[PDB]
RNA sequence: ACGGGGAAUCAGGGUUCGAUUCCGGAGAGGGAGCCUGAGAAACGGCUACCACAUCCAAGGAAGGCAGCAGGCGCGCAAAUUACCCACUCCCGACCCGGGGAGGUAGUGACGAAAAAUAACAAUACAGGACUCUUUCGAGGCCCUGUAAUUGGAAUGAGUCCACUUUAAAUCCUUUAACGAGGAUCCAUUGGAGGGCAAGUCUGGUGCCAGCAGCCGCGGUAAUUCCAGCUCCAAUAGCGUAUAUUAAAGUUGCUGCAGUUAAAAAGCUCGUAGUUGGAUCUCUCUCGGCCGAAGCGUUUACUUUGAAAAAAUUAGAGUGUUCAAAGCAGGCCGCCUGGAUACCGCAGCUAGGAAUAAUGGAAUAGGACCGCGGUUCUAUUUUGUUGGUUUUCGGAACUGAGGCCAUGAUUAAGAGGGACGGCCGGGGGCAUUCGUAUUGCGCCGCUAGAGGUGAAAUUCUUGGACCGGCGCAAGACGGACCAGAGCGAAAGCAUUUGCCAAGAAUGUUUUCAUUAAUCAAGAACGAAAGUCGGAGGUUCGAAGACGAUCAGAUACCGUCGUAGUUCCGACCAUAAACGAUGCCGACCGGCGAUGCGGCGGCGUUAUUCCCAUGACCCGCCGGGCAGCUUCCGGGAAACCAAAGUCUUUGGGUUCCGGGGGGAGUAUGGUUGCAAAGCUGAAACUUAAAGGAAUUGACGGAAGGGCACCACC
RNA sequence: GAAGACGGUCGAACUUGACUAUCUAGAGGAAGUAAAAGUCGUAACAAGGUUUCCGUAGGUGAACCUGCGGAAGGAUCAUUA
């Protein structure tokens, strides 16, 4: 059941049992990594690079071809962002709710909807401070967030 | 009563109250000044 | 959320002996489920079962005999010294003749009659009769 | 449902000792406010001095006059209406007499017919009422 | 509240008591200060002060029972101003003296153990039973007694010489002598309606006296009071009062409840707490192959060990005359015993390695190897002796190279975040339309119009209502509108645009446990109401009138302030309801419905084709619901959850404990206030209450009938 | 080597303030309690003669009444293209 919603919805991806790279795929792991470096130099997230190779280049799982997954390729080449992918998209979303909120003060919908985006940020910042992906003094302050994204 | 010392005090006043009232009539009889200690004796 | 996978996999096979079925599906399986199920099978309560291996966490299909009255879990797994096993098997079992308490000792997941021989305490996992 | 962890004994032990307070049998014996309100102070019996013989009326569906006695207790000065039990047992009592009083039997509640009377006379003038009623002894003056 | 050892109760879990004879603490009327001494802040030592108080010749002197006795006072509540160092032990110069320590008696129904108040025989029964007689009735064959029938045989309780006991006595044990027939050498305390064993027998009283824990009894026939008889229960004991334990699964860990009986917070976020998905099969330097020393990441768990005062508790042995006890005893000088278990948590120890927490390398300043450098430096080496320099030894730090099968568990029918096409009376801002109502302008024809069960208050030629054209003002968005949709809940419907959110679905994307529930703390919160402005169309608390009425200060009708509308603050409550906490799994059918995806005959439109829409037939996922059913529950009504519950344990929050007093009083806190939150007790009651049944009643309906009904 | 003094320290206690707490004499009135079978309506239970109940504001002889907004624990589980 979804965290800050009353919906108990079931929709996801179903990975197959056969874990091997299939027969027709004529891309080696070095060629896939070379594709990933260009698609990251274009300025895409790890969640967007895995889509482009699936749709156009026919790569089902990059973890199945290369042996490593997407983020551990970019963080080993060096072309990786400091704050992670999902924490960025929450901080960037809480900016646009907060930016729109100074225009319309009476909107008590997005005033409630800001706290849910707020309370998801501290759930992730706690996790990243625990796993030491973030420095242990990083805090979300509501005024500096226009220069974090 | 309130708090163990104003209960021990409260007992001491009422102990002193009773213990002094029982003495205000004890000297009614047979002191050194001595209205004599009248003892009537009868056999049954 | 699913706290206690052994709890949901025993009330899945409790609720189907009621309804008269001959097979259960119990997903997901841990290996505490397979040890517990093997103790019930060795005392004739269950019969043969098959572990379906998807790459995630297995499911089990268990063929049922009609011999199990009750299958239960104790939560939390209290610690049971061997001098305190009689109170447990008097609160949980229907008689002195049948029924078993499963506890996880350091010599393996076993009965209460096995744990008395090998002279071992453990933590109580559950019971069946 | 109840909490059921293995480290939850402080939640368990302290929920009970707050929930114990809603038990009126628990509270009336642990709060202390009903033992300073008790006229005896937690004694089985007490002595007193008869002020007058007030006789009080029975309750609703049955009619008589219960003969009682207004007692003023020695050890704390409190006043008490106690019930003189058998028949012809008010006729062993005069005023200003010293009376050992008991409870009635319901531990500080009234006993059915009599309204608001929680005590009964046991001995008058240091002789027993069962000794006077059954004629075993004589009333001492 | 001195703490423990322990005590009561108890299926298992528990609960309550522990002043009290053993261990430890403290204190000698209340605080304080000392002397002496190995040891005291000592009180059967001293010095003060505060409190009491004794003598006195008035100048002075002496005090400390919570030692043993004893007294007063207090109280429901507790023994002798007795004898002795003989026992157990202690002190002293000590085999010798002393000890209210202690022992022995006295008082003692605290309490616990044993245990009398009669046994037997012969007769007789208008007693029973066994063998025969069809039955009358025949018998020492066995039993019984409302036989105060007879009869001896037995014995203590007492009375009492003697011994024994003891320090001396008592008591018990042992023995003389006396000692039982209504064996008057009399057994009592509560009861006889039900709970609950046992009399609707007789007399008295007549809702009186009184009984009765509770229900109830008593108003002239009382099964219940006052008594007589008879019967019952325990029995040298039995009632009563109060504390407490069980009964109480009515405090619930085991093990309760929360739709309607008492009770789920209005909704949501959230820190602490509590709980958390799969996954991984002992070796180096020495001593005689066997011991040291190290571990390995740290623990929880479990098993063993050793340490845990005695007494108590459990339990072994033992004929105290039995027993409660005791630690004694037994054999014809000897032979014995004085065991043992239990002794939570915490701390030591050793084995196990399942479960549960935790580490171990991911910008490799990573493991194992041998290679080189820099700094310090061991102490043996040169027959001893002073000086130099190596080697090695042991550390500490850097640079290459080899080698690692070199090092990332999966991707949860857990969760977050991308992305995709949709969807919705979700939210905010701007804009737009609609008829109506009220008011106004003008025209028309005219005396009525409004409202009611009836009227009346009210507007009318200072022309009402009605038909027509316009103008404005503010309010509200029908029918379409559904047991449909969205929203965290309150809540949300005209057009159009803008702005920022969201669910569900689809996915061979991504991160990889990030989660569930939640003190504290926080956001939103219908209606009403309070401070400030703006506007006032309808409606309208309060108020004024008219009517109905025995009476109306209400229902009904006409006016009508605050309000109802807009914005800035507050308020934080509702029958805020599904009267139903959230997360998770399993458990029957059926047909519809909304949104998204997938497959499929065949009809319409975009002219024919593709694609899309509209249908039609299915399938999948998630939603609001419905019908149904011997799934199972429930006191039922009923509920597919209110199921999976004595076959009781998936996680977790709140919260109830007979009815009243009372959501009151007080205290704190919040508020402009209104009020909100938190929240008693004294006393008072034996029922209050939930579902369902059968009547009865209805100024509730449907139907039906009668000249004791009408027409 | 006694009396006695200076100074230090320990500290009982005394005096007066403040905060209290408790024992004690006094008109006035205050609230609940023991009953009450005393008088006027009949709010409620039937559609209880204005369905009832909930919150919230206002007014009274009072049970209450009325304005707003809910709920059915209602007197409808339903009203026709």
């Amino acid at each position: 059941g979804r965290m800050h919603a009353p919906g108990k919805g079931l929709s996801q991806s179903a990975l197959p049992y056969r874990r091997s790279v299939p027969t027709w795929l004529k891309l080696t792991s070095d060629d896939v990594k070379e594709q990933i470096y260009k698609l990251a130099k274009k300025g895409l997230t790890p969640s967007q690079i895995g889509v482009i190779l699936r749709d156009s280049h026919g790569v089902a799982q990059v973890r199945f071809v290369t042996g490593n997954k997407i983020l551990r390729i970019l963080k080993s080449k060096g072309l990786a962002p400091d704050l992670p992918e999902d924490l960025y998209h929450l901080i960037k979303k809480a900016v646009a709710v907060r930016k729109h909120l100074e225009r319309n003060r009476k909107d008590k919908d997005a005033k409630f909807r800001l706290i849910l985006i707020e309370s998801r940020i501290h759930r992730l910042a706690r996790y990243y401070k625990t796993k030491r992906v973030l420095p242990p003094n990083w805090k979300y302050e509501s005024s500096t967030a226009s220069a974090l994204v | 009563e309130l708090s163990r010392v104003d209960q021990r005090h409260r007992a001491s006043q009422l102990r002193k109250q009773k213990k002094e009232a029982v003495l205000a009539e004890k000297r009614q009889l047979g002191g050194k000044d001595g209205p004599p200690h009248q003892v009537l004796v009868v056999p049954l | 959320v699913r706290m206690n996978v052994l709890a949901d996999a025993l009330k899945s096979i409790n609720n189907a002996e009621k309804r008269g079925k001959r097979q259960v599906l119990i997903r997901p399986c841990s290996k505490v489920i397979v040890r517990f199920l093997t103790v019930m099978m060795k005392h004739g309560y269950i019969g043969e079962f098959e572990i379906i291996d998807d790459h995630r966490a297995g499911k089990i299909v268990v063929n049922l005999t009609g011999r199990l009255n009750k299958c239960g879990v104790i939560s939390p797994r209290f610690d049971v010294q061997l001098k305190d096993l009689e109170k447990w098997q008097n609160n949980l079992l229907p008689s002195r003749q049948f029924g078993f308490i499963v506890l996880t000792t350091s010599a393996g997941i076993m009965d209460h009659e096995e744990a008395r021989r090998k002279h071992t305490g453990g933590k109580i996992l559950g019971f069946f009769f | 449902g109840k909490c059921r962890g293995l480290r939850t004994a402080r939640k368990l032990r302290s929920h009970r000792r707050d929930q114990k307070w809603h038990d009126k049998q628990y509270k009336k014996a642990h709060l202390g406010t009903a033992l300073k309100a008790n006229p005896f102070g937690g004694a089985s019996h007490a002595k007193g001095i008869v002020l007058e013989k007030v006789g009080v009326e029975a309750k609703q569906p049955n009619s008589a006059i219960r003969k009682c006695v207004r007692v003023q207790l020695i050890k704390n000065g409190k006043k008490i209406t106690a019930f003189v039990p058998n028949d012809g047992c008010l006729n062993f009592i005069e005023e200003n007499d010293e009376v050992l009083v008991a409870g009635f039997g319901r531990k500080g509640h009234a006993v059915g017919d009599i309204p608001g009377v929680r005590f009964k006379v046991v001995k008058v003038a240091n002789v027993s009422l069962l000794a006077l009623y059954k004629g075993k002894k004589e009333r001492p003056r």
